Protein backbone atom coordinates (compact mmCIF):
# COMPACT_ATOMS: atom_id res chain seq x y z
CA UNK A 1 0.00 0.00 0.00
CA UNK A 2 2.99 2.06 0.55
CA UNK A 3 4.34 1.93 -3.33
CA UNK A 4 1.61 2.67 -5.53
CA UNK A 5 0.95 6.61 -5.90
CA UNK A 6 -11.63 18.33 -11.48
CA UNK A 7 -15.06 17.67 -9.43
CA UNK A 8 -15.90 21.43 -10.55
CA UNK A 9 -16.34 19.98 -14.05
CA UNK A 10 -19.28 17.60 -13.15
CA UNK A 11 -16.46 15.07 -12.78
CA UNK A 12 -16.60 12.74 -9.71
CA UNK A 13 -15.49 9.44 -7.73
CA UNK A 14 -17.66 7.25 -5.77
CA UNK A 15 -16.49 4.81 -2.99
CA UNK A 16 -16.02 1.72 -3.58
CA UNK A 17 -18.23 -0.41 -1.72
CA UNK A 18 -15.80 -2.59 0.31
CA UNK A 19 -13.22 -0.44 2.32
CA UNK A 20 -9.37 -1.88 2.45
CA UNK A 21 -10.17 -3.03 5.67
CA UNK A 22 -12.81 -5.19 4.46
CA UNK A 23 -10.49 -6.61 1.45
CA UNK B 1 -10.98 23.99 -26.80
CA UNK B 2 -12.90 26.37 -29.07
CA UNK B 3 -14.04 23.53 -31.71
CA UNK B 4 -14.45 26.66 -34.39
CA UNK B 5 -16.20 28.79 -32.08
CA UNK B 6 -15.28 32.44 -31.10
CA UNK B 7 -14.68 31.30 -27.43
CA UNK B 8 -14.18 27.98 -25.80
CA UNK B 9 -15.98 30.11 -22.40
CA UNK B 10 -19.41 29.78 -23.29
CA UNK B 11 -20.63 32.49 -20.71
CA UNK B 12 -18.48 34.68 -22.81
CA UNK B 13 -20.27 33.81 -26.31
CA UNK B 14 -23.17 34.48 -24.47
CA UNK B 15 -22.77 37.83 -23.29
CA UNK B 16 -21.22 39.18 -26.65
CA UNK B 17 -23.26 38.16 -28.91
CA UNK B 18 -27.59 38.28 -29.06
CA UNK B 19 -29.31 35.07 -29.30
CA UNK B 20 -29.85 33.80 -32.65
CA UNK B 21 -25.84 34.48 -33.04
CA UNK B 22 -24.86 32.80 -29.17
CA UNK B 23 -26.85 29.63 -30.89
CA UNK B 24 -24.55 29.43 -33.80
CA UNK B 25 -21.41 29.53 -31.65
CA UNK B 26 -22.66 27.13 -28.65
CA UNK B 27 -23.74 24.24 -30.99
CA UNK B 28 -20.19 24.62 -32.60
CA UNK B 29 -18.97 23.87 -28.60
CA UNK B 30 -21.93 21.11 -27.95
CA UNK B 31 -21.04 18.67 -30.88
CA UNK B 32 -16.85 19.14 -29.76
CA UNK B 33 -17.83 18.24 -26.30
CA UNK B 34 -20.40 15.23 -27.45
CA UNK B 35 -17.52 13.51 -29.46
CA UNK B 36 -15.19 14.24 -26.60
CA UNK B 37 -17.31 12.61 -24.10
CA UNK B 38 -18.28 9.87 -26.73
CA UNK B 39 -14.47 9.00 -27.27
CA UNK B 40 -13.94 8.51 -23.25
CA UNK B 41 -16.80 6.71 -22.71
CA UNK B 42 -16.12 4.28 -25.50
CA UNK B 43 -12.19 3.98 -24.11
CA UNK B 44 -13.71 3.55 -20.24
CA UNK B 45 -15.99 0.56 -21.93
CA UNK B 46 -12.58 -1.33 -23.57
CA UNK B 47 -10.53 -0.61 -20.47
CA UNK B 48 -13.28 -2.31 -18.36
CA UNK C 1 -19.31 43.21 -2.58
CA UNK C 2 -20.72 40.28 -1.13
CA UNK C 3 -18.45 37.35 0.37
CA UNK C 4 -19.32 34.12 1.69
CA UNK C 5 -22.82 33.22 -0.37
CA UNK C 6 -23.17 32.05 -3.45
CA UNK C 7 -23.74 35.10 -6.35
CA UNK C 8 -23.40 36.24 -10.00
CA UNK C 9 -20.93 38.37 -10.19
CA UNK C 10 -19.39 40.39 -13.20
CA UNK C 11 -15.38 42.06 -12.49
CA UNK C 12 -14.83 44.03 -15.56
CA UNK C 13 -16.91 42.02 -17.67
CA UNK C 14 -15.22 38.73 -16.77
CA UNK C 15 -18.74 37.37 -15.96
CA UNK C 16 -19.73 33.77 -13.41
CA UNK C 17 -21.50 32.73 -10.62
CA UNK C 18 -20.00 31.33 -7.20
CA UNK C 19 -19.09 32.10 -3.33
CA UNK C 20 -16.29 34.77 -3.20
CA UNK C 21 -14.23 34.53 0.09
CA UNK C 22 -10.77 36.58 0.83
CA UNK C 23 -7.59 34.65 -0.18
CA UNK C 24 -3.97 33.76 0.81
CA UNK C 25 -3.12 33.88 -2.91
CA UNK C 26 0.01 35.90 -2.65
CA UNK C 27 -0.28 37.20 -6.62
CA UNK C 28 2.51 39.50 -7.68
CA UNK C 29 1.22 43.37 -7.92
CA UNK C 30 0.54 43.00 -11.91
CA UNK C 31 -1.32 40.17 -11.22
CA UNK C 32 -4.74 40.56 -12.26
CA UNK C 33 -6.53 37.19 -11.84
CA UNK C 34 -5.58 33.75 -10.38
CA UNK C 35 -5.73 30.60 -13.18
CA UNK C 36 -6.10 26.86 -12.05
CA UNK C 37 -4.74 23.34 -13.31
CA UNK C 38 -7.93 22.95 -15.70
CA UNK C 39 -7.30 26.55 -16.74
CA UNK C 40 -10.27 27.81 -15.04
CA UNK C 41 -10.14 31.28 -13.07
CA UNK C 42 -10.38 30.95 -9.27
CA UNK C 43 -9.21 34.13 -8.04
CA UNK C 44 -9.46 37.51 -8.44
CA UNK C 45 -8.55 40.83 -8.12
CA UNK C 46 -11.55 43.10 -7.14
CA UNK C 47 -10.78 46.08 -9.15
CA UNK C 48 -12.20 48.71 -6.79
CA UNK C 49 -10.76 47.37 -3.79
CA UNK C 50 -7.34 45.55 -5.27
CA UNK C 51 -8.10 42.60 -2.51
CA UNK C 52 -7.65 39.24 -3.89
CA UNK C 53 -10.61 36.99 -3.91
CA UNK C 54 -10.48 33.26 -4.52
CA UNK C 55 -13.72 32.07 -6.48
CA UNK C 56 -15.19 28.25 -5.41
CA UNK C 57 -18.14 27.29 -6.96
CA UNK C 58 -21.77 26.88 -5.68
CA UNK C 59 -22.56 23.71 -4.11
CA UNK C 60 -23.76 20.69 -6.32
CA UNK C 61 -23.69 16.93 -6.65
CA UNK C 62 -25.57 13.88 -7.81
CA UNK C 63 -29.04 12.66 -5.93
CA UNK C 64 -30.41 9.26 -5.18
CA UNK C 65 -32.86 7.70 -3.59
CA UNK C 66 -32.90 4.31 -2.08
CA UNK C 67 -36.36 2.00 -2.13
CA UNK C 68 -37.16 -0.72 0.08
CA UNK C 69 -39.26 -1.73 -3.17
CA UNK C 70 -43.11 -0.29 -3.65
CA UNK C 71 -44.45 -3.82 -2.74
CA UNK C 72 -42.84 -3.31 0.53
CA UNK C 73 -43.15 0.49 1.19
CA UNK C 74 -43.71 3.62 -0.13
CA UNK C 75 -41.20 5.32 2.19
CA UNK C 76 -37.33 6.53 1.15
CA UNK C 77 -34.38 7.71 2.34
CA UNK C 78 -32.48 9.70 -0.06
CA UNK C 79 -28.21 10.16 -0.44
CA UNK C 80 -26.81 13.86 -1.83
CA UNK C 81 -24.06 12.15 -2.84
CA UNK C 82 -20.88 14.43 -2.33
CA UNK C 83 -21.92 17.17 0.35
CA UNK C 84 -21.75 17.74 3.83
CA UNK C 85 -24.87 17.71 5.19
CA UNK C 86 -24.74 21.19 6.64
CA UNK C 87 -25.02 22.30 3.04
CA UNK C 88 -28.30 20.00 2.15
CA UNK C 89 -31.48 22.00 3.13
CA UNK C 90 -31.09 24.99 0.72
CA UNK C 91 -31.81 22.29 -1.92
CA UNK C 92 -35.38 23.29 -1.42
CA UNK D 1 -43.01 13.66 -11.55
CA UNK D 2 -41.68 16.48 -9.50
CA UNK D 3 -43.96 15.99 -6.09
CA UNK D 4 -41.52 13.69 -4.47
CA UNK D 5 -38.41 12.13 -4.83
CA UNK D 6 -40.06 8.43 -5.24
CA UNK D 7 -42.78 9.66 -7.72
CA UNK D 8 -39.26 11.16 -9.15
CA UNK D 9 -38.12 7.36 -9.08
CA UNK D 10 -40.83 5.80 -10.35
CA UNK D 11 -40.90 8.52 -13.12
CA UNK D 12 -37.09 8.25 -13.68
CA UNK D 13 -37.76 4.38 -14.05
CA UNK D 14 -40.85 4.85 -15.94
CA UNK D 15 -42.56 2.43 -13.79
CA UNK D 16 -45.56 2.52 -11.47
CA UNK D 17 -43.90 0.09 -9.43
CA UNK D 18 -39.99 0.41 -8.33
CA UNK D 19 -38.38 -2.65 -6.84
CA UNK D 20 -35.86 -2.36 -4.29
CA UNK D 21 -32.60 -1.26 -4.96
CA UNK D 22 -30.74 2.77 -5.09
CA UNK D 23 -31.57 5.46 -8.08
CA UNK D 24 -30.05 8.36 -9.01
CA UNK D 25 -32.05 10.65 -10.45
CA UNK D 26 -31.32 14.69 -10.43
CA UNK D 27 -28.50 16.99 -9.53
CA UNK D 28 -28.61 19.16 -6.53
CA UNK D 29 -27.58 22.53 -7.02
CA UNK D 30 -27.32 25.37 -4.88
CA UNK D 31 -28.84 28.69 -7.05
CA UNK D 32 -27.50 32.41 -6.96
CA UNK D 33 -28.58 34.23 -4.11
CA UNK D 34 -27.50 37.87 -5.09
CA UNK D 35 -25.57 40.18 -8.43
CA UNK D 36 -22.85 41.97 -8.04
CA UNK D 37 -20.85 43.90 -10.44
CA UNK D 38 -17.69 45.24 -9.58
CA UNK D 39 -16.27 48.01 -12.57
CA UNK D 40 -13.46 50.53 -12.15
CA UNK D 41 -14.58 53.79 -10.19
CA UNK D 42 -13.62 56.04 -13.27
CA UNK D 43 -15.88 58.71 -14.93
CA UNK D 44 -14.77 60.67 -18.07
CA UNK D 45 -16.44 59.49 -21.73
CA UNK D 46 -14.42 58.49 -24.38
CA UNK D 47 -13.63 60.77 -27.03
CA UNK D 48 -15.54 59.16 -29.61
CA UNK D 49 -16.94 63.03 -31.48
CA UNK D 50 -13.16 64.31 -31.81
CA UNK D 51 -13.28 61.14 -33.84
CA UNK D 52 -16.74 61.06 -35.72
CA UNK D 53 -17.07 64.73 -35.93
CA UNK D 54 -13.54 65.51 -37.06
CA UNK D 55 -13.18 67.86 -39.83
CA UNK D 56 -10.39 66.43 -42.14
CA UNK D 57 -10.18 62.85 -42.63
CA UNK D 58 -7.30 60.93 -43.68
CA UNK D 59 -6.66 59.44 -47.44
CA UNK D 60 -7.51 55.98 -47.53
CA UNK D 61 -3.44 55.19 -47.90
CA UNK D 62 -2.39 56.90 -44.74
CA UNK D 63 -5.43 56.59 -42.64
CA UNK D 64 -5.20 57.71 -38.96
CA UNK D 65 -4.99 55.49 -36.00
CA UNK D 66 -6.40 56.82 -32.80
CA UNK D 67 -6.04 55.01 -29.44
CA UNK D 68 -8.76 55.02 -26.92
CA UNK D 69 -7.99 54.53 -22.80
CA UNK D 70 -8.73 55.11 -19.51
CA UNK D 71 -12.50 56.26 -19.95
CA UNK D 72 -16.60 55.28 -19.97
CA UNK D 73 -17.50 54.20 -23.41
CA UNK D 74 -21.03 54.52 -24.20
CA UNK D 75 -21.65 53.14 -27.62
CA UNK D 76 -25.49 53.99 -27.41
CA UNK D 77 -24.73 57.68 -28.68
CA UNK D 78 -23.66 55.59 -32.00
CA UNK D 79 -25.84 52.68 -32.91
CA UNK D 80 -28.83 54.61 -31.88
CA UNK D 81 -27.78 57.77 -33.68
CA UNK D 82 -29.74 58.08 -37.22
CA UNK D 83 -26.42 58.73 -38.99
CA UNK D 84 -24.68 56.14 -40.33
CA UNK D 85 -25.11 53.97 -43.78
CA UNK D 86 -23.42 51.11 -42.13
CA UNK D 87 -22.97 49.72 -38.56
CA UNK D 88 -21.32 46.13 -38.59
CA UNK D 89 -20.19 44.48 -35.83
CA UNK D 90 -17.20 41.51 -35.34
CA UNK D 91 -17.69 38.48 -32.66
CA UNK D 92 -19.75 41.01 -31.20
CA UNK D 93 -23.33 42.71 -30.84
CA UNK D 94 -23.84 46.25 -30.82
CA UNK D 95 -26.64 45.93 -28.26
CA UNK D 96 -23.97 44.33 -25.78
CA UNK D 97 -21.17 46.88 -25.74
C1 LIG E 1 -18.87 19.44 7.57
O1 LIG E 1 -19.07 20.88 7.63
C2 LIG E 1 -18.62 21.55 8.88
C3 LIG E 1 -18.87 23.06 8.76
O2 LIG E 1 -18.17 23.58 7.61
C4 LIG E 1 -17.14 21.20 9.15
O3 LIG E 1 -16.75 21.68 10.45
C5 LIG E 1 -16.91 19.69 9.14
O4 LIG E 1 -15.49 19.42 9.34
C6 LIG E 1 -17.38 19.11 7.81
N1 LIG E 1 -17.15 17.67 7.77
C7 LIG E 1 -16.93 17.02 6.63
C8 LIG E 1 -16.64 15.53 6.75
O5 LIG E 1 -16.96 17.61 5.54
C1 LIG F 1 -20.53 64.99 -32.48
O1 LIG F 1 -20.24 63.57 -32.44
C2 LIG F 1 -21.22 62.74 -31.73
C3 LIG F 1 -20.73 61.29 -31.77
O2 LIG F 1 -20.72 60.82 -33.13
C4 LIG F 1 -22.59 62.96 -32.39
O3 LIG F 1 -23.60 62.29 -31.61
C5 LIG F 1 -22.98 64.43 -32.39
O4 LIG F 1 -24.27 64.53 -33.06
C6 LIG F 1 -21.92 65.31 -33.07
N1 LIG F 1 -22.24 66.71 -32.80
C7 LIG F 1 -23.19 67.40 -33.42
C8 LIG F 1 -23.38 68.85 -32.97
O5 LIG F 1 -23.88 66.88 -34.29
Amino acid sequence: FNKVTQKFNGLTVLPPLLTDEMI
Amino acid sequence: SNFGAISSVLNDILSRLDPPEAEVQIDRLITGRLQSLQTYVTQQLIRA
Amino acid sequence: LVKNKCVNFNFNGLTGTGVLTESNKKFLPFQQFGRDIADTTDAVRDPQTLEILDITPCSFGGVSVITPGTNTSNQVAVLYQDVNCTEVPVAI
Amino acid sequence: CALDPLSETKCTLKSFTVEKGIYQTSNFRVQPTESIVRFPNITNLCPFGEVFNATRFASVYAWNRKRISNCVADYSVLYNSASFSTFKCYGVSPTKL
